[PDB]
């Protein structure tokens, strides 16, 4: 079966999406112009982020979809099938659910993983490329698979770290080990 | 003017949903008709669903019901026809002549969905008929304009008591009766037709002091509901 | 652009915190997308003139009961915020 089994809430759709255009191959021309139109439509506010929400019509949907297929003129064809599902099913809300949803299919096929270092405040940089060239050269991130990884600030975690990629992760926290020390001193 | 096409989308015993033409919904409460082989299959508008797909209520057998079929709009709460010629049929919930002698000869017609009279208009009475019967007589005086109530259990003669009050008050009594059978035994109709043919109170020829309106029980139960409706507007 | 205008164009761009629309009216049940400044159980007069209270506040609709007949009301119904709670004339 092809690569990721996502199966998200309306992700069937994506996973249509990635099956059926991965066999036309176009699956980085389509997530392209998925994205250009999905940007258009973020920078268009009134409507499709005032109107993202439906209460539309089948035919002022189809009207709607009318008008954004006018913006772009290289917009694939299975999106353009896409879209009419969309307006079919009167969804637009999982329109950039299945964005995303098709982007991790995407960035599956790519092999780019992904990954987070959170910690309570943002740290160096060169903290941030020595791990990534630590988890690079581990077996944690396999060869013809790309890491992304994004430290994140999570200042909910006071101290300690958490690394996490591929959802295999090392936790070597401030806070686990207090609670660890503090039950071991109410023994 | 245009009726309103609507596409079948479900059919799920009497409930038949139907997918009426964009920007234009026919309000709840109003009467589609299809024509279907077997004369039109009335579906009263109970909900608005969404996109112009409404779920109505069927009011005659959902048999041979092809998806998709097209859906006229009457537009209105089912109409019946009313009259004093509609004394002496015996007229279905979607108002045919099924007195079998043959199309009753309409004066008005009228929904069958109508709002019940405001605390103003109505003034109680305090007048008292009899029936003759002793029990009734002493321990329980029926009243003019009344609202009398027969409970009792299965089969206490349910049907045997109307009758005799039907010969009694009915036969003397100058006003119009209304005849209303809701899920009767056809048994019990034949019965009531002839008993009342016989009595005369429908009068073949003559005028006729009661009305029929004979509602079976093997009719859908969409259509039993609104057995009483028809009733009601007579 | 030209797009964007023509999708302002077929757009109601309704206040629609007022100002509601109905979305679904079924068994006395309309419920509601729009009037985000409700209060609950306040009076909402729609444009039949049916008066309702909003027993639920939902995220996604504000479900509106009737205290008219359902048989006057209609999908995408303006949804007037009368904008006081229930009361009734004391003296």
């Amino acid at each position: 079966p092809p690569p990721v089994r996502l199966f998200g809430v309306e992700g069937t759709y994506a996973t249509a999406l990635y099956q059926a255009a991965a066999k036309n191959s176009s699956i980085d021309a389509a997530f392209q112009s998925l994205q250009k139109v999905e940007s258009t439509v973020k920078k268009n506010p009134k409507l499709g982020h005032l109107l993202l929400n439906p209460a539309l019509s089948l035919k002022d949907r189809n009207s709607v979809i009318d008008a954004i297929v006018e913006t772009h003129k290289n917009l694939d064809g299975y999106v353009v099938n896409l879209l009419k599902v969309l307006s079919e099913n009167n969804r637009l809300g999982c329109f950039e659910k299945i964005a995303s949803d098709f982007g991790v299919l995407n960035d599956a096929h790519n092999g780019l993983l992904k990954g987070t270092v959170t910690s309570a405040e943002p740290l160096d940089p060169k903290s941030f490329k020595r791990i990534e060239k630590a988890l690079s050269a581990s077996k944690l991130v396999g060869q013809g698979k790309s890491l992304k990884l994004e430290n994140v600030v999570k200042p909910e975690i006071k101290g300690g770290l958490i690394v996490e990629l591929g959802d295999k992760t090392v936790d070597l926290s401030i806070s686990t080990k207090i609670q660890k020390l503090n039950k071991v001193l109410e023994d | 003017s245009t009726p309103i096409t609507g596409k079948v989308t479900a059919v799920i015993g009497a409930i038949v949903d139907v997918h009426f033409e964009q920007s234009e919904l026919p309000a709840i409460l109003n009467a589609l008709e299809i024509k279907t082989p077997q004369g039109k299959l009335v579906l009263e508008v109970a909900q608005h669903l969404g996109e112009n797909t409404v779920r109505t209520i069927a009011m005659d057998g959902t048999e041979g019901l092809v998806r998709g079929e097209k859906v006229l709009d009457t537009g209105g709460p089912i109409s019946v026809p009313v009259g004093r010629e509609t004394l002496g049929r015996i007229i279905n919930v979607i108002g045919e002549p099924i007195d079998e002698r043959g199309p009753i000869k309409s004066k008005l017609r009228k929904p069958i969905h109508a709002d019940p009279p405001s605390f103003a208009e109505q003034s109680t009475s305090a007048e008292i008929l009899e029936t003759g019967i002793k029990v009734v007589d002493l321990l329980a005086p029926y009243a003019r304009g009344g609202k009398i109530g027969l409970f009792g259990g299965a089969g206490v003669g349910k049907t045997v008591f109307i009758q005799e009050l039907i010969n009694n008050i009915a036969k003397a009594h100058g006003g119009f009766s209304v005849f209303t059978g809701v899920g009767e035994r056809t048994r019990e109709g034949n019965d009531l037709y002839r008993e009342m043919k016989e009595t005369g109170v429908i009068n073949l020829e003559g005028e006729s002091k009661v009305a029929l309106v004979f509602g079976q029980m093997n009719e859908p139960p969409g259509a039993r509901a609104r057995v009483a409706l028809t009733g009601l507007t007579i | 652009s030209i797009l964007e205008e023509r999708i302002k164009g077929v757009s109601d761009e309704a206040n629609l915190n007022e100002t509601g629309r109905v979305l679904a009216v079924g068994d006395g049940i309309a419920r509601v997308f729009g009037l985000n400044n409700i209060q609950a159980e306040e009076l909402v007069e729609f444009s039949s003139g049916v008066k309702g209270m909003a027993l639920n506040l939902e995220p996604g609709q504000v479900g509106i009961v009737l205290f008219g007949s359902d048989r006057l009301v209609k999908e995408g119904e303006l949804v007037k915020r009368t904008g006081n709670i229930v009361d009734v004339p004391v003296g």
